[PDB]
């Protein structure tokens, strides 16, 4: 099976948000649903419960009032929409794909962070990573993309759109004392292919939507 | 009440026998608490692997069986291997909720080769452009994730500006981490050149590039 | 010259509905279909000679626990039938016909087809004294079972004890349950569960049912039967072919002695082995 979910941003005391997991690879309104999340603390936490679309909904004391969690039979699509939010409520959420009558938390996901804080949404920062030049190993070449100076968590980096997906690793991010963070991402390419094919960084913020495309060519520069 | 704990962090070596405990605050945990296991993977895979407190998931080899010992629960790895390695969380049913541990962290011998290999690179003539200067010190593909960065400018530590993130588990299980220095343009272009050290049990690498 | 083999190796990825009858559980099982799961009411009094449980299957009811599951799965198997006969007892006093909206059989509240819940008649709750003989000249499988309420204000909400018991005894047999009274994690959104038993009726016996609370009645027996049926744990399709041996990896022919896709089979199937290829010369 296959659960991604989505809703990812930031939000202030008091405010909404609505988060989705869109189930897919198996059928859809058999079996219950459930929310849990993982704090910054990397502690677990169960939410909220769904019975295959439900007459029983129940969420959890901390949640209660505040959040609703529903289905849809239809989309295959399960929502679950935050409301009243305090800065407690900063966790990645997980869409749970288990079945009581046999198993209790089976399917887990990827997870979608949200963060609850009333501090400014800030865009990020991006400068192109410079391949090697001389000194090599007779391998292949490292360039890459520096996204510096964002917030919040997280940002996703693909490599021409889906067509470099080999040899390419995502760092973490670094809480820099800022409040903001610093990500960097670098792939491994052959020197052959170096000034022949064009490398692009393609950065995808979700929080705040900066899809920013960076091309990363020798500049014939020192 | 319902304060469920368990153990920290635990360590063991393939072949032999592990037990996780989850003791419950407001008494004895029951078989009426159907005690459940996942299985924190890297990339946040939480797999379910035991349910009812000994019910098993299809797809979990027998090793793993659940039990109550005690006047708690019980996990046995009975043949523990390297790819038992995980965070292993217990939760315990309340009548009316269901709360979670901290996590048991298990610690297993195994990953023979862990060499880190080592990127440096220079700020970006864009970012020296725009009034700033940050060099990237990227480590990856070592194990265990324990190291020490240290950056050196001219033959002179530096310690300013270095900002280092605590490294985690990489898609092939092995650790990855990112150290950051943070300058000023003028900073950059004054000195000779700037190096990276990077030393993990014994060896040390260490990379170093030029304004030229 | 050359060498005819020996072992049948490959599958056919869909099972050949010919030579036999075959009955295909798209959404219910077998046990789903024998109570009367409102989801399965397609198997209601059918016939096969072989039965096909899925991995899509599932259950959209209360949520039920069967002692003995793999001995009940494979009696009802061999039978071949669903051939349930309505009896009538006597529930004096028990406000019968009762459901949940979980069991949703419809718009309001639903249950099985095959079993009734009784509930309390006001505030009162008497002592069951029934009987059902078997004056026939067969076997009679009744179902029956008891309810686990989530505490015990809910149990003495729905019956006006405390605690339950239900004794279902034969000439020959005898059935006691206590219920387990809990508040169980929310399985479709139930906090309760309901144990399932069952008691086979030989001719010249007569059944006796005996509670006072917590029961499941019967709305009859089935007819149990002596058959070639069976019953498969398969995903392969139904394709419109005539194969006599049929094997969950789908159907094989019947002309090598040995076969290689697997030991579970049905029907004129070959022996058995793991060997790959076994060629002798002609």
């Amino acid at each position: 099976v296959k659960l991604v979910e989505s809703g990812e941003g930031l939000v202030k005391p008091g405010g909404s948000l609505k988060l989705s997991c869109a189930a897919s690879g198996f059928t859809f309104s058999s079996y219950d649903m459930s929310w849990v999340r993982q704090t910054p603390e990397k502690r677990l936490e169960w939410v909220a419960y769904i019975s295959s679309g439900g007459d029983y909904i129940y969420y959890a004391d901390t949640v209660k009032g505040r959040f609703t969690i529903s289905r849809d039979n239809a989309r295959n699509t399960l929502y679950l929409q935050m409301s009243s939010l305090k800065s407690e409520d900063t966790a990645m959420y997980y869409c749970t794909r288990v079945g009581e009558y046999d198993a209790w938390f089976a399917y887990w996901d990827q997870g979608t962070l949200v963060t609850v804080s009333g501090a400014s949404t800030k865009g990020p920062s991006v400068f192109p990573l410079a391949p090697s030049s001389k000194s090599t190993s007779g391998g292949t070449a490292a360039l890459g993309c520096l996204v510096k100076d964002y917030f919040p968590e997280p940002v996703t980096v693909s490599w021409n759109s889906g067509a470099l997906t080999s040899g390419v690793h995502t760092f973490p991010a670094v809480l820099q004392s800022s409040g903001l963070y610093s990500l960097s991402s670098v792939v491994t390419v052959p020197s052959s292919s170096l000034g022949t094919q064009t490398y692009i960084c393609n950065v995808n913020h979700k929080p705040s939507n900066t899809k920013v495309d960076k091309r990363v060519e020798p500049k014939s520069c020192d | 009440q319902a304060v469920v704990t368990q153990e920290s962090a635990l360590t063991t070596s393939p072949g032999e026998t592990v037990t996780l405990t989850c003791r419950s605050s407001t008494g004895a945990v029951t078989t009426s608490n159907y005690a459940n296991w996942v299985q924190e993977k890297p990339d946040h895979l939480f797999a379910g692997l035991i349910g009812g407190t000994k019910n098993r998931a299809p797809g979990v080899p027998a090793r793993f069986s659940g039990s109550l010992i005690g006047d708690k629960a019980a996990l046995t790895i009975t043949g523990a291997q390297t790819e038992d390695e995980a965070i292993y969380f217990c939760a315990l049913w309340y009548s009316n909720h269901w709360v979670f541990g901290g996590g048991t962290k298990l610690t297993v011998l195994g990953q023979p080769k862990g060499a880190p290999s080592v990127t440096l690179f220079p700020p970006s003539s864009e970012e020296l452009q725009a009034n700033k200067a940050t060099l990237v010190c990227l480590i990856s593909d070592f194990y265990p994730g324990a190291v020490t960065v240290a950056w050196k400018a001219d033959s002179s530590p530096v310690k300013a500006g270095v900002e280092t993130t605590t490294p985690s588990k990489q898609s092939n299980n092995k650790y990855a981490a990112s150290s950051y220095l943070s300058l000023t343009p003028e900073q950059w272009k004054s000195h000779r050149s700037y190096s990276c050290q990077v030393t993990h049990e014994g060896s040390t690498v260490e990379k170093t590039v030029a304004p030229t | 010259t050359n060498a005819t083999e020996l072992v049948q190796s490959s599958s056919t990825g869909k099972i050949c509905n010919n030579p036999h009858r075959i009955l295909d559980g798209i959404d219910c099982t077998l046990i789903d279909a024998l109570l009367g799961d409102p989801h399965c009411d397609v198997f209601q009094n059918e016939t096969w000679d072989l039965f096909v449980e899925r991995s899509k299957a599932f259950s959209n009811c209360y949520p039920y626990d069967v002692p003995d599951y793999a001995s009940l799965r494979s009696l009802v198997a061999s039978s071949g039938t669903l051939e349930f006969i309505t009896e009538g007892f006597t529930w004096t006093g028990v406000t019968q016909n009762g459901g949940s909206n979980a069991c949703k059989r419809g718009p309001g509240s639903g249950f099985f087809s095959r079993l009734n819940w009784l509930t309390k008649s006001g505030s009162t709750y008497p002592v069951l004294n029934v009987t059902m003989p078997n004056n026939d000249n067969f076997d009679k499988l009744y179902i029956w079972g008891i309810h686990h309420p989530s505490t015990d204000q809910e149990q003495t909400s729905l019956y006006v004890q405390a605690s339950g018991r239900v004794t279902v005894s034969t000439r020959r047999s005898q059935q006691t349950i206590i219920p387990n009274i809990g508040s169980r994690p929310w399985v479709r959104g139930l906090s309760s569960r309901i144990s399932i038993y069952w008691t086979i009726v030989k001719p010249g016996d007569v059944l006796v049912i005996n509670s006072n609370g917590n029961l499941i009645a019967p709305r009859g027996y089935f007819k149990m039967r002596t058959g070639k049926s069976s019953i498969m744990r398969s995903d392969a399709p139904i394709d419109t072919c005539i194969s006599e041996c049929i094997t969950p990896n789908g159907s094989i022919p019947n002309d090598k002695p040995f076969q290689n896709v697997n030991k579970i089979t049905y029907g004129a199937c070959p022996k058995y082995v793991k060997q790959n290829t076994l060629k002798l010369a002609t």
